[PDB]
């Protein structure tokens, strides 16, 4: 029942408030956070400190990955507006009127496959021609919409969520004057909503390949601590402790090692 | 001269108006309007 | 002890002044405004006429 | 209860003064003021600063830093009416006057972009002028207002700020006989603002990179001196404070020596 | 530092307190409330108490209309925006398509006294319109028609404006309910706004015309009463009080009074 290494009640119980907790505070790493990395730490010297909070800095990288893959929101929520916006209107536009860049229509189309992320970049060129519709004589406008305030909050909005993957607020966009044109407006839609799937999506993968960078690293220090020892006990630890990890694997792997924690817990001398 | 806001007064490229100008002060004899006097800043009697 | 020497130096730098024209009351009120300034880059003539209009101004029969 | 290594209580309450009135005092560097730091030496002469003061100096630097993020006003309620006067006026004028709307505003679209806003301010010192007379003539003026019976009022305004940007106070405009009658906002107010906020931006940067430059110094003289020892809590002690810090993990880790202070009190030679 | 007479410590913090919130309380007439210019006195029976009391009441008014003319709003705000409703929405239903006149009739009448107007005809005019576009006949209630749960408060708005033109508020005529849409809106928020104008600019008029006055008047029995005395320092105050002040030059001449304030306390007999 989420039981740990040596620690005080007073630790234990920072810990679990930290990963009930986690959605709710910004910037969700353990980079971000020392706290957690320094209150894992055990007392009376470092001796117990190489020899146990290696297995604990395990333990918290494993239940940090778990509460990650447990509490992730599902982004194909807002891929299917994105999709909807794709199919329905930029398709209906430029295939009906200025017909000459239907290749690019079928270029967005393969953008509808799940490639995403080389699609974001140099999506530009569609908002270049929204240009044009917002005003004419398309010279040049913004990187985003027109709008100041809403460009602006845009960008606080999108540094939000990449700070805060596991909670993200939808910006609505919508207005009920507008000199943009409606379809324009569609189009500001589909590029906030491609940027905020993308950098959640981004954002959300860096993080998991960290957790799973660390857990390997603490895996192959505690191999080679544990390896010296010969009892039963310690080669028992050493096949636990040395049994590989990957995402789906950690899960079945927190149920195991929580069963096999009252015998290692013995064999950590 | 009067109604200085119809017309540019200069003699800098700042323009001389009642804003830019200090008011001449006749009793307290400030040190600025003396070095002043030398630089090239116009002063008036507020009078107009 | 620590103010009169800025007095005194400001007193010979605008004219050379003789201390019995510094115990005069134009100069005694004075000297200490002088002193509150000088220090900056403004100007030694500035002074001198400031004291011409202010010793005329006292001097009204 | 702001826990500080080997002081004078006479010494911990001037610390406490210091962080307390920031705010209050004027030129909130640390650098400025000396007899904080003189403050900050321990008894007992060199042999016990030489250890000592590296520590006192490390939690000052890192309470300064964390006085600092905590205390710092959001300088969006300066921009709010920055983009206000910009957007509803300057615009409008244009767009009335036939000035063929002139964006020049909306290159930034943002606070993002802290250049070219002197470009703006010289394109703005034209328009004033072009506004309060027909002539042109682009003067060396540095406000449109005119106004000189109050520039060394907003020059001194701005060095306020430069000294205390965490307590800012803002300046307004005179009505008598007005050079432009509501333009005046828009020309004159929006230079005043815009200079005014990129002042503060730069200053607050300005000071959190040298604290971080500084957090970072007093590291590793801490780290090189701590080296030698090879005792318990001694390498404890080092594993502790040899964690680097970003201005993301700096209230956590003052969190963390919070803690830290009963033992390293003893562990310290 | 903030220079009066020979007061307490009492007396100087209460009128640094009112003449800082001089903006908050309603009804700003320092004639109508006698509870500051009694109170700025020395006691002392009368016979020390006079030539000094009239210093104090003149450095009282000096400062009072100081404070005025530095914490004046614009009022040129609100007629860009009698400008925007008169110009752009009610000469293209008068003259544009509809043309319920004459272009030469309506368009001068918006157009003559764009600077100084004061005219209630022309308002009367736009009245009998709205009214015409109304229900009934009478002009019995001038602003807003068809609805008398506005009137009051609207007229206590102006009163409000008449007490504080330095804190004003626009009534913002409510959406849902209207005797006719787009057009009486306009004219009613026209209405409104050029009362507001004219109310707010005759009472700034009114109180700077008196402080004037009393600055001029409090003058002369000043200067008979310092005229007597042949003393260089004796003398000197009194050509220092019998400069000239103009509303624009009384910052300056308070600058000055500082700055002479420095000697006239120890000149006074």
């Amino acid at each position: 029942s989420i039981p740990f290494a040596w620690l005080d009640r007073d630790k234990v119980q920072r810990l679990t408030n930290f990963l009930s907790n986690l959605e709710n505070l910004e910037n969700v790493d353990l980079r971000e956070h020392p706290y957690v990395t320094n209150s894992c730490v055990v007392r009376e010297g470092e001796d117990v400190d190489e020899l146990k909070t290696l297995y604990n800095t395990f333990i918290l990288w494993l239940m940090y990955h778990y509460v990650l893959s447990k509490r992730k929101p599902d982004y194909n929520a807002i891929w299917q507006d994105i999709t909807k916006l794709q199919n329905v209107v930029n398709e209906y536009l430029k295939s009906k009127g200025l017909n000459k860049g239907n290749f690019e229509n079928m270029f967005t189309n393969k953008e509808k496959f799940e490639s995403q992320f080389s699609d974001i970049h140099r999506a530009l060129l569609r908002l270049g021609n929204s240009i044009r519709w917002g005003s004419n004589v398309p010279i040049d406008t913004p990187y985003v919409n027109l709008t100041a305030e809403d460009s602006s909050e845009i960008e606080n909005n999108l540094q939000d969520a990449e700070k805060n993957m596991l909670w993200y607020t939808v910006y609505n966009i919508n207005d009920p004057w507008d000199e943009n044109g409606y379809l324009v407006t569609s189009i500001n839609k589909l590029v906030y909503l491609g940027k905020l799937f993308v950098t959640l999506n981004q954002s959300w993968s860096k993080l998991e390949k960290v957790a799973m960078s660390q857990i390997v690293t603490t895996q192959n220090h505690l191999s080679g601590h544990l390896r010296k020892n010969e009892n039963f006990n310690a080669v028992y630890s050493q096949r636990v402790l040395q049994t590989p990890l990957t995402g789906q694997r950690v899960e079945s792997f927190l149920k195991i090692i929580t069963s096999d924690y009252e015998i290692i817990k013995s064999s950590l001398e | 001269p009067r109604n200085d806001t119809n017309a540019k007064i200069t003699a800098d490229d700042t323009p001389l108006t009642q804003n830019t100008v200090r008011v001449r002060n006749y009793e307290i004899s400030d040190v600025q309007r003396m070095n002043l006097i030398d630089s090239s800043v116009v002063f008036t009697d507020n009078d107009r | 002890k620590e103010e009169e020497k800025k007095k005194q130096q400001m007193l010979t730098g605008v004219l050379g002044l003789q201390p019995t024209m510094a115990n005069h009351p134009v100069l005694g009120v004075f000297l200490p405004k002088y002193a509150k300034q000088n220090g900056g880059n403004v100007d030694k003539t500035a002074f001198r006429l400031d004291l011409i209009r202010m010793l005329a101004l006292h001097r009204l029969n």
